[PDB]
């Protein structure tokens, strides 16, 4: 789906 | 702008691509459609439908209503052919004119079983029994009775079901055939032979004509789409 | 569930033997090989293997565009005696020896085709005309359509034939084709013939070439200029490239060792002879 | 086994016939697939097919050849030479298309003061280069199929120079596998080799191969026998030694589809 | 808006599936789907008033 | 429009890409694959499998069958090599036509163990031991069994396992080496000696062939593939 | 629609994955996943019909 | 002869990016080569020229080196090709680390062959500090339009 | 329900015969 | 077989069931049931002639 | 598949954010994250065997 | 959001 | 949706 960093 | 890197096939018009495209009149009203009687879904439904083989392309004969007329008579019975065909449903000049042979030539591959069917259009009073013949390829064509037997048949008695269907089953070594004479990919053989003879009383016609129809069964299908040779268009 | 990427095994430890195992010893009339790693002959140590086989897949082996031919057609002047020339190629991958020679390392296979399409094009008469910006056909005529005569007449309106138009100067064109053949796998060799020679028949009439099945296995591409006449002749090149895609093969053969000759297997005289001098003692 | 069975000593039976031996290096079967009749869901043909059985898939003895130290090698087509065996011949011939696969079973014995060794390969396609460099793809059907006699590999490529009358042959090549590939990599073809101080048979078990689940046998050959002398007969130290060489193969599963009258075939 | 529908998949190398977002108003703009239907050829191979038994007579 | 960039590589043309294309046959019915025996994964596959080695490759034996025969005969000891050869597998003209060698070649780097595999073809009668040597590259290359003996070896007894293997164990500087002839890269010495010599009784040929096999280990793997030098099409 | 896999990752400068979405209805368009398997070389190396045990005789 | 390039791959033969890699001894890292083509004409004609597809082949060590600018080699079948189409955005690809050592060696204190006493003295020579001869292959460029009037 | 992509159908197994049913005998006047 | 050890050949032991014209080559044996004894270590080799018969019982 | 990472905002006009994806199987295709690591220079710095307090005697 | 054929 | 490999 989505990472985030 | 969002970075994009352009590929291979960029700009080209492929004749065969499936690409949505801009309107040209928005918003337009389009009317709505009514239930037409005949709608037709796959080509192949028109396939399945007998119609009727030119059978006997004789230089005075081709081009002509006489060209659907196979002559019978009542003479004493011989082992010789009555007629005899390839089957190479979309070349044969005899098959590839049909409506299946049409279809056949708009694409390169085929496959699936068939069926002929032969209608007697004697008198009432005429009777008779006939051998029609399928042979797989691969041996010397049926030119005689005692050949055209070793192979697939149906021995029709001719009474009051005036016709009668012979199938010729899928049998080949590919998977699918060729639309065009084809050593590798060939169909056998296909002949009507008397298996005993046609008998008339006094008063009666001693010549008459049977039709053949052939027609796809369920099993039939065609592949590679392509255009025919049947038609085209000089300057 | 071993992948193409996995990494092979590990060397495991092993020690000094003295025993009644004999892994060196064998017997290659059985046709088999014998499995012998390292640790069975030698005193090895541990160590943690992280080579993969990934590259030589079937699919990364083939997973790259070869050129299968080099086709020419021109764009002449309106006064010339010579007609303009279109070109037509019999797909094959036969007409050139790298792809051929890498397929031919299997008996059958099945895959899907990607061709791209490099265009280039010249002046050839030293001249000082000009000439606008040339667009390309490239039409697929299958075993049974009809092949174009002249560069302009009915058959490259294409109603069934898939066709590209491609402008020049622009990426080279491409297409997809998927598993098209009338077997199950593509035969890379056949060993027979199209036709069984009957006693009862002549000698002409159950003749065929060996080794030869469909005469027109996969049909031809026919190219054309779509431009008109110029005043200054122009002349073009397209180069094919063939990529196999979701391939799968089968039956390993020894690979080509001497020239390519014809399509077939064929070896050509005074080519025999691949192999160089060294010496049986000599490093 | 402790109640004395051995890898050198086997019994095979197929209808009513068997081979012994004593002298065996294991089987071999190609590409690990035993052979099968074909399935329902990879059949092509639909009308019921026949199948022989033991009429058919029984052992068939060729006509025995002889090893000398001038031999280059034999070669031998299937299901060419098989054609004349039996009923397994009247139903191929019979049938517009066949299946089948086979044991090859090849038989050399000698001494143990004699010494060679023949590689025996079976090769899917066993496509052979032909004699001539005037016109490719020409070696004629009757010459590709040479029936039970087999064919011989030449240590020398000659080109037929006859263009009036050709003789339309192969021009198999020894070191070039009869087809422009290096010998010594036929070992990835299915093989067993007889080296006479080990034993003195070779037994291959072969699927049907094809890129088609049927086809026509008369057409077609599916797989090639090639025996070649890896190693060069000799014996003791006589000039001219010469020990016979002996083919058996029995057809396995095999079925036929699309019967009619007999093909008779122009075979010379 | 993105409809997702399986590939037919011919030579292998699961369901693989596609994607189709429709960029216009207007349906005529859309690309073919190809998902289309069939149907049996009675109206054409067996246009008659009284339904035929294959095995019986085709006339009584 | 969505606002676009177009990056580097824009419109190229690599011969090694890996994108999506338009079907120039769109529902086209492809046949279904059958279970054909022998299907293969990945070209080590191959490689693992034992093909003859043409050691002898002297002016009148190269390019005939005689090149993959090396003769031992009867005579007494020596300390001198039946064969010597460089583990070089794409490169030394002994192994790069080998199906290893041959698949080594459409590659740049290899890596891994191999395995020499000698079949003794003299009669049943014909004894002897035979002393198979690999050296690890960096010193005088073997020409004497003194030497051999030092390296990696197998001291093989002739009897009824007609057959012994020697394996090169993968023993290197670098994680893989070239696949042409690099100092850098170099992997040392294959050689072949007499241990003690071939006795054979009274009437028994005195002279013999041993063949030879290489095949790669499970743990052989190859990279950065290559066009080879084994195939031209000059004109 | 999306299909999201693992990078194998070599030079490194978690899993880094990359995301590939089919445009096309046949799957003669798509690009090649690479995901590929293995086998045992074994119907090649090995075809012999008694398993061979590599520490015993091979001829017993 | 009509021209075609043969250039040994490295980053030596400029000296910028040289001296900034060799602040260090030792590298890893993947390589992105991005290609800017410019053409121009040479003879004070008046004729013109179609556009240009350059082909920029990657020969690793041991494929076969193109000696004529049309011979078989450029084929490609397993050899990585660009084919850049003049007047577009310049080329770009990228390699992954391609070392047979676990880093990219700026510096080599060493020889590739051991000179011994029993050999002579040239059989055992090599250059100092030199390890692969052919350490990564060589790019091969070529024009791949035919001959044209102008040139 | 039937789509175009779906297979065509199966052949199945089948006998010798000896009855009253005639599907070989038919009547194309009646149109079908 | 009574030859000495170092003596070793195949040999075919046949049985033609009756009808057909008796056996004077090998190449007509090979067709009817039979053995093809390899000579060695097991020294004697049987070869099973089937009851095969039209009648129940055959007349002495 | 998207991975969503801060940007360090520098002139101004929350977290200011972007996306990537993946385009490539080959993690060498990949753009440079610039999400980088720092050290202490102590291996180059203090390579000494007895660890240096500053504010004591370097040699005692 | 999404439909699934 | 999304597979996940
Ligand atoms: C607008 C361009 C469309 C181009 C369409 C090309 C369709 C024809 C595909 C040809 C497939 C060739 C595969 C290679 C050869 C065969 O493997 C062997 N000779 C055995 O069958
Ligand atoms: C289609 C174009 C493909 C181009 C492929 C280029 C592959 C070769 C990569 C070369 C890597 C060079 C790295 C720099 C040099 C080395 O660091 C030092 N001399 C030490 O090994
Ligand atoms: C349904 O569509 C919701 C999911 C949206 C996915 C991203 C859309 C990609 C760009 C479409 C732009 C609009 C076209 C006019
Ligand atoms: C599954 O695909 C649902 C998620 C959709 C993500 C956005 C799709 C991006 C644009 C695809 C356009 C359609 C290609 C014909
Ligand atoms: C994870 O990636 C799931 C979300 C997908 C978002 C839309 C993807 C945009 C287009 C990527 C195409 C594939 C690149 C080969």
């Amino acid at each position: 789906g989505s990472s985030s960093t | 702008g969002l970075p994009v890197m352009n590929t291979p096939g960029s700009n080209q018009y492929l004749t065969a691509d499936n690409f949505q495209s801009p309107c040209a009149l928005p918003e337009f009203d389009v009317t709505p459609p009514i239930d037409i009687p005949g709608e037709v879904k796959n080509m192949m439904e028109l396939a399945e439908i007998d119609t009727m083989i030119p059978f006997d392309l004789s230089a005075t004969k081709k081009n002509t209503m006489e060209m659907y007329r196979v002559r019978l008579s009542d003479k004493p019975h011989t082992d010789d052919p009555i007629l005899c065909l390839s089957l190479s449903p979309a070349s044969d000049p005899r098959l590839s004119h049909t409506m299946l042979g049409e279809i056949l030539n708009y694409y390169t591959h085929w496959a699936g079983s068939l069926k002929f069917t032969f209608l007697f259009c004697g008198s009432m009073m005429a009777t008779g029994k006939l051998l029609v013949s399928y042979a797989p390829p691969g041996a010397d064509p049926p030119k005689k009775r005692k050949e055209a037997m070793l192979g697939t048949h149906v021995i029709w008695d001719i009474g009051l079901q005036s016709s009668c269907t012979m199938v010729v089953p899928w049998i080949s070594n590919t998977t699918y055939r060729q639309t065009i004479d084809d050593s590798f990919t060939e169909g056998g053989y296909i002949s009507v032979f008397y298996q005993t003879r046609i008998v008339v009383p006094l008063s009666t016609p001693r010549e008459m004509d049977i039709l053949g129809f052939v027609s796809a069964c369920n099993d039939f299908s065609v592949r590679l789409l392509r255009d025919t040779t049947h038609i085209e268009q000089k300057a | 569930a071993a992948t193409s990427r996995d990494a092979l095994p590990n060397t495991e430890a092993s020690g000094p033997t003295h025993s009644k195992e004999i892994p060196a010893l064998t017997a290659v009339e059985t046709g088999a090989t014998n499995p012998l790693v390292p640790s069975d002959t030698v005193q090895t140590r541990h160590v943690v293997q992280h080579r993969s086989r990934s590259e030589s897949s079937i699919e990364s082996f083939f997973a790259r565009g070869a050129c299968v031919t080099i086709m020419t057609v021109d764009n002449p002047a309106s006064t010339t005696n010579k007609d303009k020339l279109f070109a037509v190629w019999k797909i094959t991958y036969k007409d050139t020896v790298q792809l051929r020679r890498k397929l031919e390392f299997f008996t059958y296979s099945r895959f899907d085709m990607e061709l791209t399409f490099v265009v280039t094009a010249n002046f050839t008469e030293t001249n000082n005309g000009h000439a606008l910006n040339q667009v390309y056909q490239i039409m697929y005529v299958p075993p049974g359509a009809p092949v174009p005569e002249k560069w302009d007449d009915y058959t490259w309106q294409t109603s069934s034939n898939p066709s590209i138009f491609y402008t020049y100067g622009t990426a080279p064109a491409r297409i997809s084709v998927p598993y098209v053949g009338i077997s199950n796998a593509y035969s890379h060799f056949y060993d027979g013939f199209s036709k069984v020679p009957l006693k009862d028949q002549s000698a002409a009439l159950g003749d065929s070439l060996y080794g030869a099945a469909s005469l027109n296995d996969f049909g031809i591409l026919a190219v054309r200029v779509v431009n008109d006449h110029n005043p200054t002749k122009v002349t073009s090149k397209i180069r094919v490239y063939l990529k196999p895609k979701h391939i799968r093969v089968w039956c390993p053969r020894p690979p080509r060792a001497v020239a390519y000759y014809g399509p077939g297997v064929d070896y050509k005289d005074g080519t025999l002879t691949p192999l160089s001098t060294k010496d049986l003692t000599t490093y | 086994e402790a109640c004395g069975y051995s890898d050198r000593v086997l019994q095979l039976t197929l209808g009513n016939s068997t081979i012994t031996t004593q002298e065996a290096a294991n089987s071999v079967v190609a590409y690990g697939r035993w052979p099968e009749y074909l399935r329902d869901s990879e059949a092509n043909p639909v009308d019921q097919p026949t199948e022989p059985d033991v009429a058919a898939c029984r052992f068939y003895t060729l006509d025995t050849v002889s090893w000398t130290k001038e031999s280059r090698g034999w070669w031998w087509k299937l299901p060419d030479a098989l054609r004349d065996m039996g009923l397994f011949g009247q139903n191929m011939y019979y049938h517009y298309l066949g299946r089948s696969g086979y044991t090859v079973h090849v038989q050399c014995n000698a001494s143990k003061f004699h010494q060679g060794a023949l590689g025996v390969f079976a090769v899917p396609e066993m496509c052979l280069a032909g004699d001539s460099n005037t016109t490719t793809m020409y070696t004629s059907y009757q010459n590709a199929n040479p029936g039970e006699k087999g064919g011989t590999f030449t240590g020398t490529f000659t080109p037929d120079n006859n263009q009036t009358s050709p003789a339309r042959r192969f021009c198999p090549v020894d070191y070039l596998l009869g087809n422009g590939t290096l010998l010594g990599n036929a070992f990835v073809f299915p093989h067993q080799i007889i080296n006479l101080r080990t034993n003195n048979c070779a037994t291959l078990v072969l699927p049907y191969v094809n890129s088609l689940s049927i086809d026509s046998m008369v057409k077609h050959n599916n797989w090639g026998i090639a025996i070649l002398p890896l190693a060069p007969l000799n014996f003791a130290s006589e000039s001219s030694p010469e020990i016979p060489i002996t083919l058996t193969i029995a057809p396995m599963c095999c079925e036929f589809n699309g019967l009619r009258n007999i093909t008779l075939p122009r075979l010379q | 808006g993105a409809q997702v529908s399986s590939q037919k998949v011919g030579a292998h190398e699961s369901t693989i599936n596609y994607t189709t977002i429709n960029y216009y108003r207007d349906s005529a703009s859309n690309a073919a789907s190809k998902q289309d239907f069939s149907q049996d050829p009675s109206k054409f191979t067996e246009p008659i008033k009284d339904v035929l038994i294959k095995t019986a007579p085709m006339l009584n």
